[PDB]
């Protein structure tokens, strides 16, 4: 459910320069059948909208949001002679693609009007009819978006749609003028296709993008040029190597998973993994013995617990029935490979039923509103630990919940215990292999040493613990550590409230106050305490000093959802990116008791020197750094190493290696070291870097320049965090007109001045990463604090689409957005509106007091 | 080059291939042509 | 029509003997012999990238073979 989610790279000098061969090919089994059948069942099932139109308003939106340092502003002005090619008719009845009338409109916030548009295309309805690949005679356009099939000219193979491409690139590249700008489509994004493009595009442009938006699991791509015929040595670069990498990888991903589900309208009979499970009982009959449904229910209980079951009570065809309706998941028939012989219900909750209830219709995917966070967040921690444990491990759980959520995950050969308060409710005397369950605490004393175990667990529990004991996170962490001390366990997992970057706020779903060490869980109404990464390191180090520490990532993968659509729980991008956000500061912590120590030794924070002394080696033995499941560098090739710097020392005194870095991302980076002449691979603990602090100050003059030029004032930024302006309205971000505040260089910027802007607050918001006003949302509150003068013109604009009503000196004398109003002889209309709409103009009025009343 | 699920074609790369460059077989497509003006008429 | 139509090819057979030339596939007496994965990682290792063969690859294959 849910929109759709925008990503994008954009070229920086300052990266390191990789080359067009060592971009990652497309995979080789992208046309074999199955591969097609996921794309296919994917696509159906997606509430959205016209794509066509979405994709478009997207990439528009970001187009009009890329500078030119050499004259500081976009090279996407507006009048600009646009030429859209290939102008699919869409059989909605619009005979045109659903952008352009709300692109003329100025019906998008930051993209202001163009002159024309000229549609051509082979679908094209209310344009011009051409196959564009082959010259055709036209005049000259100033940016042209494309939107070409390439799966359709051309034969089914993908040499034949390299040479599509490139012929399409140099149609474009003559298409525009100098100067101008393009967008083009990419249907196969394979090696020699770059290979092409960058021996014989990117010397003729200034700057380029990529950009992807993601409405369905395929490879589409977008590929943005600016500047063309000025020479320029722009080559790829190293984010172009990692965005490549994980829009590679993410569909991968999503396409195992789709492979699994039952085609789109199927017959679920109990062979599809997932499937609609149902049995009725005709006059039911259950005070005295029955034996008969006593079984009937307690087979599909067994079949499909632990996942919610729904009941319906009615009459058919004369016969008072019963039914019972629920799903079937791997996790769920996982749990009946645990049992030996059949655990059996009470049904004293069901002859108590005398009233009526109507049936319904099976549908699969029953959720219509989009999953809620906290369970997103669950199974997205539960995946951690059904990957991490193998078979016949033996396994120590603590905060195990009631239902026992362990016997549906991990393997039907691994003993395990429930170490909780609650009385669970799981049966007791079906079970194959071992399995035990407990009633005491798990922060308490003297039990430990009974117990045997490999694999102690604990998610999302110690927070609540602390909370709940009036006990701090430290005090907590340290009795947990102290309990597992006198354990015999192997390895530890633990879910810790702790953060893992600049603290900040998600809204209205975790507020975190600075002060006491507290997070707040508005949804859940409760107050807990954290700590501090540093602080609880030294507690893990303390009893156990061979312990090899490491801070798994999560906020890039997306295998854990796959915990979900595989018993029908509906999904939601604003539910995922919250979820990530959330686990930021929720982050698990994997302790292995006899790994190899790693020490933190320099300052970890972007834009700063590292340092790392990895005891215990040899000097034959290397090391890989990986992000996001990319290779930031390996020790065996310092020099061609993709982060910004390396280091490599070794100590024969002491065999101690010595890593000295920096680093360009904030984050979590992993490194793994492999020894011997062998393809061995050992797991060394991952670390952390932090983006620096997201603190602004801003300096305001005295003298306003009411003119044109306008006021410039200075905004104190760290240079890392790249800055724009949004507006908020009807509770949506709207994106501030580019015209209006020009940034430039220290940091200045640049503003024109307007009565409207006292009626409207202002924000300064962060896109460096892929979301926006996570670090920097920074309201202008001195300027909503503005003293107008009366001996001077002014500009002048209305506020919004409401109906405000000019006073000079408390005196009505027209009415902004009336029908049928009418210009004064004395007013004024300017060449480019400063609105943060474009459709709405501006006006100059002459000197005066001006004043607007709601209404 | 294979651009569809099921293939039907001449793979390339594939395996099976021969390559035995022999004198027998000497390239060649259409050197010259005897368009001397006499012999035409 | 007959001019006119190899005028197109002026290319095309330039490359086609690029690609016949750049190792010998002919040969004075006997016959000699190679694996054909081998001489095709070495066409796509040598040709220039302009060459038509990289993007018009079994039409090329088949006329080589003709
Ligand atoms: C099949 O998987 C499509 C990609 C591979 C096609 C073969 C390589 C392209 C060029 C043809 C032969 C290589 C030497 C020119």
């Amino acid at each position: 459910v849910g929109d759709a989610l925008s990503y994008y790279v954009d070229y920086n000098r300052s990266h390191r320069v990789v080359l067009s061969s060592e971009l990652p090919q497309l995979p080789d089994t992208y046309f074999d059948g199955d591969e097609q059948y996921g794309r296919s069942l994917f696509s159906l099932a997606r509430k959205i909208g016209d794509r066509s139109l979405v994709k478009d308003t997207a990439v528009l939106k970001h187009a009009y949001q890329a500078i030119d340092p050499n004259t500081g502003k976009e090279y996407l002005r507006s009048g600009q002679s646009v030429a859209y090619f290939g102008a699919s008719a869409g059989h909605s009845g619009a005979d045109q693609p659903l952008v352009i009338e709300p692109w003329i409109q100025g019906k998008i916030s930051g993209v202001p009007p163009p002159s024309s548009v000229r549609q051509f295309g082979y679908d094209v309805a209310r344009g011009a009819i051409v196959d564009l690949a082959r010259p055709f005679p036209s005049g000259d356009y100033q940016f042209v978006y494309s939107d070409v099939d390439q799966v359709v000219d051309g034969h089914d193979d993908l040499s034949i749609s390299s040479g599509l491409v490139e012929s399409l690139l140099s149609s474009c590249m003559h298409a525009t003028a100098p100067g101008g700008s393009f967008v083009v489509k990419i249907n196969f994004p394979t090696r020699p296709v770059w290979h092409y493009i960058e021996q014989k595009i990117l010397p003729n442009i200034t700057s380029y993008m990529l950009i992807k938006p993601f409405v369905t699991n395929n490879v589409e791509l977008f590929f943005v040029a600016f500047g063309v015929h000025q020479h320029s040595s722009l080559t790829w670069t190293s984010g172009v190597y990692f965005f490549l990498v994980d829009h590679f990888y993410r569909y991968e991903t999503l396409s195992t998973i789709s492979r699994q589900l039952p085609s789109f309208g199927y017959v679920d009979d109990g062979s599809s993994v997932t499937g609609i499970e149902t049995i009725s009982i005709e006059n039911p009959g259950f005070s005295n013995m029955t034996q008969a449904a006593r079984i009937g229910i307690s087979g599909l209980c067994a079949n499909v617990g632990n996942a919610r079951k729904s009941i319906a009570i009615y009459e058919s065809h004369g016969a008072r029935v019963l039914t019972i309706t629920s799903r079937r998941s791997p996790a769920s028939a996982r749990r009946k490979s645990r049992l030996r012989y059949l655990p059996l219900i009470d049904p004293r909750s069901l002859e108590v039923q005398a009233r009526t209830i109507l049936p319904a219709d099976p549908v699969l995917f029953e959720n219509v509103s989009g999953a809620s966070p906290h369970v997103c967040l669950t199974m997205m921690y539960n995946f951690e630990v059904s990957s991490a444990v193998y078979d016949g491990d033996v396994v120590l759980d603590l905060g195990t919940g009631p239902e026992a959520k362990i016997l549906e995950l991990i393997p039907a050969t691994s003993p395990v215990t429930c170490v909780d308060i609650r009385p669970t409710a799981q049966p007791s005397g079906c079970w194959n292999v071992r399995t035990t369950f407990l009633e005491l605490d798990y922060l308490s004393d003297g039990w430990i040493t009974g117990v045997r175990g490999d694999i102690v667990t604990c998610m999302l529990s110690l927070g609540a613990a602390a909370a709940g004991k009036s006990m701090t996170f430290d005090a907590a962490f340290q009795q947990l550590i102290k309990v597992l001390s006198k354990s015999t366990a192997n390895v530890v997992l633990v879910q810790v409230n702790c953060p893992t970057d600049v603290v900040r706020s998600i809204k209205g779903y975790l507020e975190i106050d600075s002060t006491n060490k507290r997070y707040r869980f508005p949804k859940f109404g409760r107050d807990e305490p954290y700590s501090d990464m540093d602080a609880l390191e030294k507690i893990c180090r303390t009893a156990w000093p061979n312990c090899s520490i490491t801070w798994v990532p999560l906020s890039y993968d997306l295998r854990w959802t796959r915990l979900a659509l595989l018993e029908s729980t509906t999904l939601s991008s604003a539910s995922i990116r919250i979820a990530e956000l959330m686990y930021k500061y929720m982050p698990i912590m994997r302790i292995d008791i006899h790994g190899l120590p790693m020490e933190k030794r320099g300052n970890f924070i972007v834009g700063q020197n590292c340092s790392l002394v990895i005891p215990g080696f040899n000097a034959q033995d290397v090391f890989n750094c990986y992000f996001n499941s990319a290779l930031a560098f390996s020790t065996e090739d310092v020099n061609a190493a993709m982060i910004p710097q390396v280091s490599a020392q070794f100590d024969a005194t002491k065999g101690e290696w010595t890593l000295d870095m920096v680093f360009s991302d904030a984050g979590i980076y992993t490194m793994q070291a492999l020894v011997g002449s062998n393809a061995n691979p050992v797991s060394l603990g991952s670390f952390v870097v932090d983006s620096p602090d997201v603190d602004i100050t801003d300096a305001w003059p005295a003298q306003l320049d009411f003119t044109i030029a306008g006021t410039d004032v200075d905004i104190t930024v760290n240079p890392y965090y790249r800055l724009m302006t949004f507006v908020r309205i009807d509770g949506q971000w709207q994106i501030a007109n580019p015209d209006k505040f020009q940034f430039f260089s220290t940091l200045v910027m640049n503003v024109k001045l307007d009565i409207a802007d006292k009626y409207l607050l202002y924000y300064i918001r962060d896109v460096q990463s892929r979301d926006v006003g996570f670090y920097i949302q920074h309201p202008l509150q001195l300027l909503n604090t503005i003293t107008l003068p009366t001996n001077e013109d002014l500009f002048l604009s209305a506020p919004d689409m409401r109906e405000w009503a000019v006073k000079e000196s408390g005196n009505t004398i027209c009415i902004l957005n009336s029908q049928g109003f009418v210009l004064p002889q004395d007013w004024d209309v300017l060449t480019d509106t400063i609105s943060w709409s474009p459709s709405i103009p501006t006006y100059i009025v002459p000197p005066g007091d001006y004043t607007l009343t709601p209404l | 080059g294979n651009a569809s699920s099921i293939v039907q074609t001449i793979n390339v790369t594939g395996d099976g291939n021969v390559f035995k460059p022999s004198a027998e077989t000497s390239s060649t497509a259409v050197p010259s042509l005897s368009l001397s003006p006499g012999m035409l008429n | 029509s007959i001019q006119a139509a190899l005028k197109a090819l002026e290319k095309w057979e330039i490359d086609l003997r690029v690609a016949q030339t750049l190792l010998p596939t002919n040969v004075p007496i006997g016959e000699v012999s190679c694996p054909m994965q081998s001489v095709v990682k070495l066409l796509d290792d040598q040709l220039p990238d302009d060459s038509l063969i990289r993007r018009y690859p079994k039409e090329a294959a088949v006329a080589l073979a003709k």
